[PDB]
């Protein structure tokens, strides 16, 4: 049940854990 | 769509980015393009929101600090974007879908349960503020028609009483089950599963050749 | 009937007058509205072809019943705002009548 | 004197004229007239205004008394509207 | 049912300097 | 934004007194060829017109709107 | 090279590669009925007023926009392109009020022209109107916005021609007010010239609120004084009396623009 | 005929049934030939999709190939980019909410299988704010992705790189237009571009770019690995493969299932799904591809089926094939209402003909409704309907002017009877 329960920073938050994948910018 | 300066809403009312939150700001920056940081207002304005409800005017002025836009730039974006609030918001905010898939599966039904169990208008704070009441467009999930969106929690399916079930939950304790309140599961054919109901083939099964 | 004068300067008046002979000169009035500072029709020059009771979005210049006003002197007839106007206050149950029993056709 | 308080002044050289002929001058001025007019209370957000009787007032406009802060007023009667 | 004098009403179109009273 | 009226060449004879009148405050004008504008379809025309009526002339060259480059994809370009 | 021959309605001009359809017409000399486009201001396409017919081709193109390409002949004057102008005019005026007599800019209109020449000889919106509220951008500028035909030339100027980067449009749908969101005058120099730029009289001069009305105007061609550009500007003066200085285009020194000081 | 095999159905995911996952996904084997179908090059992935002739799964339907062939043209020096529209405002587009949801991996493998095709450097995927927990679960399935080294740099243990981006969309409808999913991923605000400048030309940020709907992504790499036949053969001529059919309202078991193109109307609601609820004949008429598409009545229905193809020549769009369904049991008149309800409160006002036409329409079909408009109006309706209908800057007001015209077309007596019923009781 993840889709469940997440928090409001949920998207966010995530997303800057994945900074560090995220490729080098343009 | 104008803002007249009032005690509540209006600068004095000073806003700036958690610790925290400025963290999360440069994090949205970066995932757009270098040299572009004026993509991010939507995403930032989201934070403003996330961060408080109301998001006054001296919040967008912020973003469009943080952001280093034109400030009307982002006044532009709140006002044009539903998702963003300019007036304060009920801590619940329940949103109701109301567009022809809904009602023709009754949505309105809904509506009037809802109306009579906050006890007030749709379209307005309860005075507890405890919830907010709008009649709101098509949300997606329509298979799943009777449907009222709260803070995400996007419950589906409901027949009339049951929200009355999720206003309770919500009015004590919280997090009440959040999602369709019916026996089906995301979307499905309430019968069963017609599309497949066998085994799905495993890695490279009748993978073409070449 | 409230009192406050119908015309609100667009000075079309003035423009299908055939004769020249409306003249008309407006600033805003204090009130904010658009008012006519000076409203001079020279009835010498007027050919009382009634258009001007055509033109009138607000219909604030009208043909008025009365054809008596002979005037012993040229500059009587000349007429500003203020004689017009008074015109206007002495015959308007008539012209109110007159103007009720033929906008139908208008 | 008048609506625009023509004076013809004690020095001017045209105040001559109203020896022995009196000036045409207005009661019930227009400027107080509908300062005198009540404010027209109404429901709706927006509101018409004829101007009293259809093809006998003026080209109809829409005025949005939307904020009470100020009476709208159709720019045709001068009529405030009190929201 | 049961002698006018003619003027012009609108202002002084161009206002005029008026010199200093005081003397220099 | 219309250019119907930029179109035909016009010769205007120079502004005179135009002094407020005393009883009205109508104004009121003594040159007769003040509001006499004549119009002529090519410059040449009107130059003639001036020389056998004797009138003296300064015409004014025409000036048209330079040819602008406009394109709806290049205002798109973040560059610039 | 660089000369494609276009044919407006058969003329058979030739205009440079990325030359606007609404451009080929005006060196045959047709004028395509444009509102939301000025020559020295981005193409948006708001109005779509100008929308013509390229021959065989399913539907009309936007003037304004459409790089005109090779030996697409333009009918400005189709029995389509004139339902495309019929009906476009039908709404800007659906939701306009009508306070011609009020609106200063009443033989300054370029919406009753197009509509009194292109568009319709009656109207059909039976239904109500609505309204905006009137605000506050200055001194100058008397914002009658509820005349507003939301053509974004005010935005465009006001952030391209003047860098003020204020005015802005706020809200989607039929609610989209062109009015700055908090009440900031618009205070720069350059500013008058919206009203010029405004074809409706939405926002017209406040000093030039109801003095006078254009067809009386005497105009006489002059120079700007007040600072040393020179600036081309046009004296508009009815009985005697100067009533509004507006500029006049000089390609070189001013072009189509005049200081908020010498108008 | 429709029938699709399950093995088949690409989206297996659907419904969940399978952890949606990287482990549920590994053993659903979507990263099967990842490395080899990049390697095999970009021309041979544009080779299968046109093999497939594969049509737009969004509601404009366009032969994927030639659109994804465009910017495949040499980079000028800016960055090639896709863009993913997870925004699906139409209503009865639940069908996008499931892939995202239920297989967020399909999608992102239809990424990196898709970026190569077009040579994008990275693509950015615009769902709907509304769903917030949607966008949960996808950067979750994106994260494992990259931990995996799937995605990223040297993806897929190959020489190509992408990056995968998830952007938050703010409840609009129009957010989903092409040139304004752009301005929204560029900050603006959500206003359509003209089409001159065309999307591959002028990108976002001025960079060529691309935009598909999440199921025309999430089949290109399945397609790739099925091959474009295996795909081109379900279709029906230039109709093909299998789109995922959404059934909402008066029908029995109303559900999203990826049957087979072509169906027959009458099929889809009698086989599966659930039957037209109350009978089939209590169908005053159905919806084919949502709100936009025109209503088709019930006696045109079962003879017509579900491609585009068949639907054009039926007057009606199968645009994102959501089959809404109206038993005789509601008021039409204020069924179309709200649709025009829906797309006032929606619109951009950007250009004049909808913003004033569609408000125009909403007041008339107001009073349609309460029958106080004379008879004379509806066909005065008809005049407003295609006055914006070709004249609008986006298709939305294409859109709004369809079920106006459906309404007049089939259901004129209805709506005159209206007229009739507040004539009579005056
Ligand atoms: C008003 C409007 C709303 C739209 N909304 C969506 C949407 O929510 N999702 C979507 O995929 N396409 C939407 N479209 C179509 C897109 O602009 C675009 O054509 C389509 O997404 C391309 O997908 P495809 O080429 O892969 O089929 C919309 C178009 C318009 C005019
Ligand atoms: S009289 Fe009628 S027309 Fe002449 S100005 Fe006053 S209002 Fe306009
Ligand atoms: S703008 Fe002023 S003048 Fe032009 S139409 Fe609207 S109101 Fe009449
Ligand atoms: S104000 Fe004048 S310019 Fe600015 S939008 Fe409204 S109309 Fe177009
Ligand atoms: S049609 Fe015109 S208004 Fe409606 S959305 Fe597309 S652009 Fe904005
Ligand atoms: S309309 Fe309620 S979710 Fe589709
Ligand atoms: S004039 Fe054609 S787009 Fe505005
Ligand atoms: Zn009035």
């Amino acid at each position: 049940l993840q889709h469940h329960d997440y928090n409001t920073y949920t998207f966010l938050d995530l997303n800057l854990d994945l900074s560090k994948f995220r490729l080098p910018q343009p | 769509f104008v803002h007249r300066d009032t005690p509540e809403n209006n600068p004095d009312t000073p806003f700036d980015f958690t610790p925290e939150n400025y963290k999360r700001i440069e994090a949205i920056v970066k995932n757009y393009p270098e040299g572009h940081q004026a993509a991010a207002v939507l995403p930032v304005l989201d934070l403003a929101q996330r961060q408080n409800g109301w998001l006054p005017i001296s919040a967008m002025n912020k973003v469009a600090e943080v952001l280093q836009v034109p400030p009307m730039r982002v006044y532009e974006v709140a006002t044009f974007y539903t998702m963003y609030n300019r007036k304060p918001v009920g801590k619940y905010h329940i949103q109701v879908c109301t567009t022809t898939p809904c009602m023709l599966r009754d949505s309105d039904s809904i509506l009037e349960t809802l109306q009579r169990k906050l006890g007030i208008k749709v379209g307005e704070t309860t005075p507890d503020k405890l919830f907010t009441l709008i009649e709101v467009e098509c949300l997606g999930a329509c298979v799943n028609a009777p449907m009222v969106q709260i803070n995400d929690n996007y419950y589906e399916d409901l027949t009339p009483k049951d929200i009355e079930e999720i206003i309770d939950e919500l009015k004590a304790g919280k997090v009440p089950k959040p999602g369709p309140r019916s026996g089906r599961f995301c979307c499905e054919p309430a019968g069963g599963l017609t599309s497949l109901t066998e085994p799905p083939k495993g890695p490279g099964f009748g993978v073409q050749a070449g | 009937p409230s009192g406050e004068e119908r015309c609100i300067a667009c000075k079309l008046c003035e423009a299908i007058c055939p004769a020249q002979a409306i003249t008309i000169e407006a600033e805003p009035r204090a009130d904010g509205s658009r008012r006519t500072t000076r409203y001079d029709i020279d009835m010498t020059k007027c050919i009382y072809c009634g258009f001007c009771q055509e033109a009138c979005p607000v219909d604030a210049i009208v043909e008025g019943p009365n054809f008596e006003f002979s005037t012993e002197t040229h500059e009587e007839l000349l007429y500003n705002k203020e004689k017009l106007l008074n015109n206007g206050d002495k015959w308007e149950a008539e012209i109110a009548a007159n103007i009720q029993a033929d906008y139908l056709y208008r | 004197i008048t609506h625009t308080g023509q004076v013809y002044d004690e020095k001017d050289y045209r105040r001559v004229r109203f020896v022995d002929r009196q000036k045409e001058v207005n009661e019930n001025f227009a400027i107080d007239l509908i300062a005198q007019q009540p404010v027209n209370e109404v429901e709706h957000r927006i509101i018409a205004c004829d101007g009293g009787g259809g093809a006998l007032g003026h080209p109809k406009v829409y005025i949005n008394l939307d904020k009470e802060t100020k009476t709208g007023t159709c720019g045709y009667c001068g009529l405030q509207f009190k929201q | 049912p049961t002698q006018y004098v003619p003027y012009s009403t609108t202002r002084k179109k161009i206002h005029e300097w008026v010199p200093p009273s005081t003397p220099y | 934004s219309g250019v119907n009226n930029t179109k035909k060449w016009k010769m205007e004879f120079d502004t005179r007194e135009r002094w407020e009148n005393p009883l009205m405050g109508w104004a009121s004008t003594a040159d007769p060829l003040s509001n006499m504008v004549l119009t002529f379809s090519a410059k040449e025309d009107a130059i003639a017109f001036a020389e056998k009526n004797g009138w003296s002339y300064d015409v004014e060259e025409k000036k048209v709107p330079k040819p602008k480059s406009k394109s709806y994809g290049a205002n798109f370009s973040w560059n610039k | 090279s660089n000369l494609i021959e276009v044919f407006v309605d058969g003329q058979s001009v030739m205009v440079e590669p990325g030359t606007t359809v609404l451009q080929a017409c005006e060196k045959v000399g047709m004028q395509i009925p444009r509102f939301c486009y000025h020559e020295r201001l981005s193409v948006a396409g708001n109005c779509r007023m100008c929308l013509v017919e390229i021959e065989k081709a399913p539907k009309v193109v936007a003037a304004c926009a459409m790089p005109v390409m090779k030996g697409w002949n333009i009918l400005t004057n189709s029995e389509k392109s004139k339902k495309a102008r019929e009906g476009v005019m039908e709404f800007l005026l659906a939701n306009h009020p009508l306070d011609c007599p009020i609106c200063d800019q009443g033989g300054e209109c370029d919406l009753q022209d197009q509509s009194m020449m292109f568009g319709s000889d009656r109207s059909r919106f039976l239904e109500g109107k609505r309204a905006v509220e009137d605000k506050n951008i200055g001194p100058l500028v008397k914002t009658i916005m509820t005349r507003c035909i939301q053509c974004t030339r005010c935005i465009r100027f006001a952030s391209e021609i003047a860098g003020v980067d204020d005015l802005g449009t706020t809200g989607r749908g039929n609610d989209m007010q062109v009015g700055t969101y908090i009440e900031k005058m618009f205070m720069s120099e350059l500013s008058g010239n919206v009203i010029d730029i405004c074809p409706v009289g939405a926002l017209t001069s406040k000093p030039y609120a109801f003095t006078a009305r254009p067809w009386e105007t005497r105009k006489t061609e002059s120079i700007d004084v007040m600072d040393a550009v020179g600036s081309n500007i046009v004296v508009s003066t009815r009985t005697g009396e100067v009533m509004r200085i507006l500029p006049r285009m000089h390609e070189d020194i001013n072009e189509e623009w005049i200081s908020d000081k010498t108008r | 005929f429709g029938s699709l095999k399950d093995e088949d159905r690409i989206f297996t995911n659907l419904y969940g049934r399978h952890d949606w996952r990287l482990k549920g996904a590994l053993r659903r084997g979507d990263w099967y030939k990842t490395k080899e179908i990049l390697l095999k090059g970009p021309d041979w992935i544009l080779g299968e999709m046109k093999t497939s002739g594969l049509r737009g799964r969004g509601g404009a339907g366009f032969p994927t190939g030639l659109k994804w062939s465009f910017m495949n043209k040499p980079s000028d020096g800016r960055p090639k980019y896709l863009v993913v529209n997870a925004d699906e405002g139409e209503p009865g587009t639940c069908k996008d909410r499931e892939i995202m949801r239920h297989d967020p991996h399909k999608l992102v493998e239809g990424c990196l299988v898709g970026g190569r095709a077009m040579g994008a450097r990275a693509a950015y995927i615009y769902i709907r704010g509304e769903f917030y927990n949607e966008a949960s679960n996808l950067q979750v399935a994106i994260r494992e992705a990259y931990e995996a080294g799937l995605i990223g740099k040297n993806a897929c243990g190959s020489d190509y790189d992408f990056d995968v981006f998830v952007v938050r969309g703010a409840g609009a409808y129009i957010c989903g237009e092409e040139t304004a999913l752009i301005e929204s991923i560029e900050g603006k605000q959500g206003k359509p571009r003209l089409k001159p400048p065309f999307p591959a030309d002028v990108g976002v940020f001025g960079c060529p770019t691309t935009v598909a709907n999440v199921e025309t992504v999430a089949v290109s790499p399945t397609i790739c690995r099925r091959g474009g036949t295996w795909f081109a053969g379900f279709g029906r001529e230039r109709n093909s493969g299998t789109k995922l059919f959404n059934i909402s309202g008066h029908v029995n078991h109303p559900c999203t299932v990826e049957e087979e193109m072509s169906v027959p109307l009458k099929e889809l609601i009698e086989k599966h799904a659930g039957g037209v609820t109350g009978g089939w004949d209590n169908l005053l008429a159905v919806i084919p591809g949502g709100s936009s598409t025109p209503l088709i009545p019930k006696s045109v229905c079962e003879t017509v089926l579900m491609d585009f193809d068949a639907l054009v020549q039926a007057q009606t769009g199968l645009g994102t094939a959501a089959v809404i369904v109206m038993d005789r049991s509601t008021d039409i008149v204020k069924a179309i209402a709200r649709l025009i309800e829906f797309y006032k409160h929606e619109s951009c006002g950007q250009c004049t003909p909808c913003r004033e036409g569609v408000d125009w329409m909403n007041k008339v079909m107001a009073r349609f409704v309460k029958g106080d408009a004379r008879p004379a109006e509806i066909d005065s309706l008809w005049e407003i309907s295609k006055q914006i209908e070709g004249h609008t800057i986006c298709a939305l007001g294409d859109g709004a002017a369809w079920p106006v015209q459906g309404l007049i077309r089939h259901f004129r007596p209805e709506l005159e009877d209206r007229m009739q019923r507040f004539a009579q009781q005056h």
